């Protein structure tokens, strides 16, 4: 039986961490659906996401949020860009200037064991792409580019991909503080 | 700190295999019957004196809320239990209980006394499905009704939905059984003397039945039993997702944990009880 | 539904001129002497046991988060009384104490009997700045000790920290006062008989408390007394923010409900006890 | 190893000026006035039945007897405490009350609660002779009564005949005061913690009684006071003919025995209540 | 026949950078924290019976007015510990011991093991001043619970306030320690085989730890070493004012005697401490 | 609180004609005999080792100035023995010890057991004079010595002066006796168990005294005897001028204070003798 | 009921790591290199009085046998201590003692205290082997002596062949012990306070050490800690070959036996010493 479980709705999240650190015995999936509160800071959100998370399963839980902090709207969204993929899909890439569109990629991780919140906090500089290209991965994956690459996490594959993002690096940090 | 299902297993064979072994159901037993849990039944009586549901939960606690309901109107809790019954005791409930694994596994056993907390014929209905006959005690008049001679007994202990008199639900209620006095109370305390429990999809909320638990220590630690005499006879609380605060609190009163697997409830709970046999 | 202030004016004086009221008072009534209460411990026990303050105050109950404390280690109630002496009753609490317009106005009065459930020497030490003279009751050996003859008796319903097996904080200590035995158990179920009470900077959270009223009414409907004498000797709840059940639940035990002024709350209780005078 | 008069006097004197003694009259504190005791009720009783007096005494206890008598017919006890009214609170019991030195000498002291176990209104009828007044406590309606400020307030422990439904009489009605529950008991109870007791024209015969006293060192012992603190307050035990085996169970409970002169029962009385003054 | 600060200073960085030098702290250590000593105690016990403090020293010595304060009244001595707690470790003693340059030397050094026989959080609150971590073991419960592993160790050897069942005050407690079967008796015997002790502020008036003394050289002298061989290990007791009795009757038992500049107490022992690194 | 002459004199003749009092005598006894006390042995050290004696009296106690005498030189304390020979068994000491009468009035008793803290024959030369014999045991060799069949045994406490080696007078003498395992000290603690003592001219200074006493209500506390039970057996202290603190202390073990008449010491210590008989 | 060599080895690495495991070493830890144990002691003891073998052992205990010989001509016992130089400390046991597996496993471990019971230099002979230094402590000399600053101290329990003044082998030497004074005996009762032990090689023959394990239980019942947290520090121990009465009175005083594989004796024992690191 599982002593750790990772929580998520997004089923494309899902599948990434079950490339990694899917054959870890000590792991468990759950599906619950929080409600995040209203903040840009990262740290701020994913700390306020396990504690509400926790509520819901009363299990050892490891939540998961992320950020696309830019240049260009000085910080926006932040941890405010669930909403923004809604609205702007494709046209993020027309209300940001050409020129300076460079970003960051912000990803967290917070697992809570039901007495302390540790967050682990990952980063990808990139720049938003002019136009979205390629077909693979999820949400704003068409967009971004990672410094020194010519290519979108989109046109990557999941292999590649995992070696720029932020959850690349958070897996060994993951394992390696859990013992997965 | 906490046991498995592979650990607990011989334990719970050695208790049943004596005849010591006695279940307390909760209701959490009754969930894969799509039936409401104490929360659902507190967003149907926010529904019917006007309160959004979550602004109702946040004035009270659970037994204060259906204290408040029940002082609405006249005859107000009369028309509760008739509604729970239309609903707990339907026939598409009856419907999923034979085919539901926990309960084909629950009647599998040869019991001899089952408790619940439940208002539904959930339990006494699951043996009269595998062809077992059960005897359900609620009141006063069916202990000293007729049975059979070699019957389970089905202990309502907070009451049956044929007897509106014997449910327990509001808050003047569960002080009325602070006493220890009503004839569920007295024949709980005296087969706790004696027997190990097994609580099943029950949590302790109760503060009736922690109460009764509390009380057998004080009879425990007055005897001035030793170190291993006084932790010998132990009960087994099954949970899914027991806290952190909760499990340290009951290895007072000898209850130890059984940490089932939360990814499936319904099947986790039928290994356990098709490991005791 | 609720009294003002005004209103209950006149039916405070009358229960005072005829010496049957009796204050009880709770833990916001130490609140302007920047005390903590019931939340701001629990937010000082999670530091101690290593808990983050939000996730430690959702694994249970006031009354279990703090028995969860005390198994935690050896001596460790000991040193919680001994931290809450020198916080709870320092020299600057006793400066603002002084200067505090409630606990002036409360010593004005010439009270007979005064109840408090909070661990502090602030509503006795209340009386000495006035001139007056207390007399704190709180175990057995206080009842059987001797006082002057007139001289009004503080009853520690809960315990007093200069004694610290009088207080009760953890769920076992409030369990072990569910059988009203206590010496401030019996006085109170006395006084209960024959005085009207007036609750301030007390919220009705402590199961035992509101037994005691519970078992009041079950002498109060035995009686068989009418509608009109059975509704007449009433005690009163002050109150900033009572929600929308609670003063329902009171009304059965014949418990009514003062609103007071929520924007500043240290005067709306200041002008409810200089209107007593 | 008991007490006389002229050494149990200051010891009287000290609680009296503190106002911490409190009377506790019996059947025999009627006795010059030419009523029953316990005895001739049960001639009485046996006469109605049919029994001789003598053969229906050795059938049961006192508690036993009167239960048999109210079974006996429908409608069979309230004719009997009709008959008592007659007889107890005659004129003729009037006229003796006034010029009786005992009931002289105990409404000259100043009292402020006064127990009785007998169902007469000679003792606050003593009161109003001296031009005092008194207050008769008997059942839940009379403490929540109105009551004047500073009034010796007579609690009739066992009754009143004015309210036949406060009499406890029967084997049943002492079953009923085991839980001590009734507000007499409630009374008793919270005044034995803080106050000695003179028992006067009473034997301890009453199981009820005797299980007050009982249980108030439960509440000693446990509080593991010293040798010369548990024993500092004593309660006071006036009889002419006490025997040899009950002066010896009582000093468990604190209660200390004044032997009286037999020879003149009422002038050994009246001599103790005018020690105290 | 006495040894001076620098004659001293040598023969305490020999045995401080072995790691077998080991301070004693008495209640002289917390004077510059204007806390009481042994007298000012008493003068506070007199001032609770009723005694002139003139009066009530003439009546037995430290142990036994102590002993008679703690049974004048039952939980008297309950109340003196809580009265003690926050006077001692009040929040202005505590802004006192950052400032103090004796207490700023005592932690500058790196000891392992330091006993005091005094009821204050300031010698283990004098090394969190300092940033280093301390350990205060008192009871049975401290020595087997967790530690760090390289920790300071404070062995409180007369109770802690936080811990009331360990403060040995009274005559009783001092005569349960001349078993020298307590937990900090049998660790400093243990200690005192290999180490050599600092007294500092502390007076040997206490005859519990003179008897410790006393029977280590009846385990030198039977050990029949030599003159040269037995008077090789040493213990140095700093004092400004010793008399010309007590230095010799030190001299048995191997304890030398520092004097210290009695002009300014605090400043000639911070020499000392200083002198050692 | 006190008892006085007569009312001890019958408590005094049950326990002699019983054989089961013992007499202790200090050395106030030897005090009409023109003898020094614990103060007029200090005058005189002081003289011998260049002190004024009002200046040696301030630098420490009885036990820890006579320890400082010892060692000043070498055979200083057996001088000191011959030189007490000289004075305390002088023949002008014998000359007024025949017409003494305390001393006639303690050998006109038949006694069996006799226990002294003095370092003089007058006890067992009291018994001399009166024709009978006496039997002085001391050392181990006076234990396992040949007595005669039923004679006064005469148990020398603290020594005797023809046996040097004997006498317990300086601080390390009493910590010698700490352990309770010399031959006076193991006889004294078997005769306490089953006997009353009679305490005539000492004072508790002694804490080698004042232990044995502590150690015989460890054992009476751990039998768990009842409030009656625990107190039948006393012991009896007669003292002309005892404090305030110091009968309060001796009450604990079980020590019944005799006041004497302070106008003349030798003729109320007399009486007290003579209403034995 | 008992450990196996897979569960006990993650309990040892915590106590290890946190510096709170002391090894205690007894004569079947000098086993493999072929000296006697306890029996082979008295086969010879019986070759040199004359004795058969057999007939020898049947006379009494191993104490005892050892008594009989001491006193059999003078000077048998430095004979003996000499013989055992010979035979314990020869050159073909130091050969076998670096190629012997769990010697080299105890030395590779970075202890801090060593105790053993045996009368040989093998066990800190094994720490010089691995390059590391010791520091044997045996009489009162050696506590006192100089050490260098972290050396891991090896406590010769019952004494050393090159002191054998220290050596307890008779009756009347274990007797001596019974007092617990001796300065092996002060150190052990103060690591037992604060740490966990491994009882290797040794047997709960000797009434000395099941005597001080005995009285840590009278100071951990007397400080009436809870079931949890007294049963917390344990203590072990490591036998191939433990009865069935045995482990169950260990139990008791938190003793916790490991079962190592009784087919080879030194491998089973070097894996557990291997697995600690
Ligand atoms: O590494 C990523 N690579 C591509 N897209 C990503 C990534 N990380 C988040 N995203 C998208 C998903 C979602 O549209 C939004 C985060 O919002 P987020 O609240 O975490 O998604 P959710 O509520 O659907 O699932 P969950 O319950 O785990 O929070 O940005
Ligand atoms: N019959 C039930 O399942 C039930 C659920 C919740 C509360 N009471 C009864
Ligand atoms: N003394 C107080 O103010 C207090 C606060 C909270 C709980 N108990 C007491
Ligand atoms: N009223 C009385 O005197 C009385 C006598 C006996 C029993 N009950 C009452
Ligand atoms: N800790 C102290 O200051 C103190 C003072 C007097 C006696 N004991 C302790
Ligand atoms: N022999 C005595 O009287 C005596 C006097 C003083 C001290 N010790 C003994
Ligand atoms: N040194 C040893 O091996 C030994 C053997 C038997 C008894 N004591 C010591
Ligand atoms: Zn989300």
């Amino acid at each position: 039986a599982p002593t750790w479980f990772y929580n998520t709705t997004n089923s494309e999240k899902l599948r990434e961490l079950q490339h990694v650190l899917g054959g870890s015995a000590k792991l468990g999936y759950l599906t619950a659906k929080v409600t995040e509160i209203l903040d840009v800071d990262l740290e701020t959100v994913i700390r306020a996401k396990a504690i509400a998370a926790y509520r819901a399963v009363r299990v050892p839980v490891i939540v998961e949020h992320g950020a696309l902090c830019i240049d260009a709207l000085n910080g926006l969204p932040g941890a405010l860009v669930k909403p923004f993929w809604e609205s702007l899909d494709t046209r993020l890439c027309e209300v940001i200037p050409a020129g300076q569109r460079t970003a960051r990629a912000r990803g967290a991780l917070c697992y809570c064991d039901g007495r302390e919140r540790h967050v682990l906090i990952e980063e990808t500089e990139g720049e938003i792409a002019p136009s979205a290209r390629g077909t693979g991965g999820f949400h704003w994956d068409p967009i971004f580019i990672p410094k020194g690459q010519t290519r979108t996490f989109a046109e990557m594959s999941l292999d590649e991909k995992l070696s720029f993002s932020p959850l690349g690096r958070l897996h060994t940090r993951l394992r390696t503080e859990l013992g997965l | 700190t906490t046991l498995t299902l592979s650990e607990a297993a011989p334990l719970l064979k050695k208790e049943f295999r004596e005849g010591r072994l006695i279940p307390f159901l909760g209701a959490g037993f009754s969930k894969p019957l799509k039936l409401p849990d104490g929360s659902q039944l507190i967003a149907s009586l926010a529904k019917t004196l006007g309160f959004e549901p979550e602004l109702f939960d946040m004035h009270g606690r659970f037994e204060q809320l259906a204290e408040f309901f029940a002082i609405s109107a006249p005859n107000r809790l009369q028309r509760l239990v008739y509604e729970m019954s239309l609903s707990f005791d339907s026939a598409e409930a009856e419907a999923l209980r034979e085919k539901s694994p926990m309960h084909r596994a629950l009647a599998a056993l040869d019991w001899r006394t089952i408790y619940t907390t439940n208002y539904d014929k959930h339990v006494e209905g699951a043996l009269r499905d595998a062809g077992k006959q059960a005897a359900v005690l609620a009141s006063f008049a069916d202990f000293q009704g007729p049975r059979a001679r070699d019957v389970c007994e089905v202990i309502k202990f907070h009451g049956t939905l044929d007897q509106p008199d014997t449910i327990v639900l509001t808050e003047s209620s569960y002080f009325q059984r602070m006493a220890l006095d009503a004839p569920p109370d007295q024949r709980l305390r005296a087969d706790l003397l004696a027997n190990s429990f097994l609580f099943i999809g029950y949590s302790f909320s109760d503060t009736n039945i922690r109460y009764i638990w509390y009380r057998m220590n004080q009879l425990r630690e007055q005897s001035q039993l030793g170190v291993k005499h006084s932790q010998a006879r132990r009960c087994f609380f099954a949970t899914h997702g027991a806290g952190l605060v909760q499990p340290d609190i009951l290895q007072q009163w000898n209850i130890d944990v059984i940490q089932l697997d939360p990814t499936d409830k319904s099947a986790s709970v039928a290994r356990l009880l098709e490991s005791i046999a």
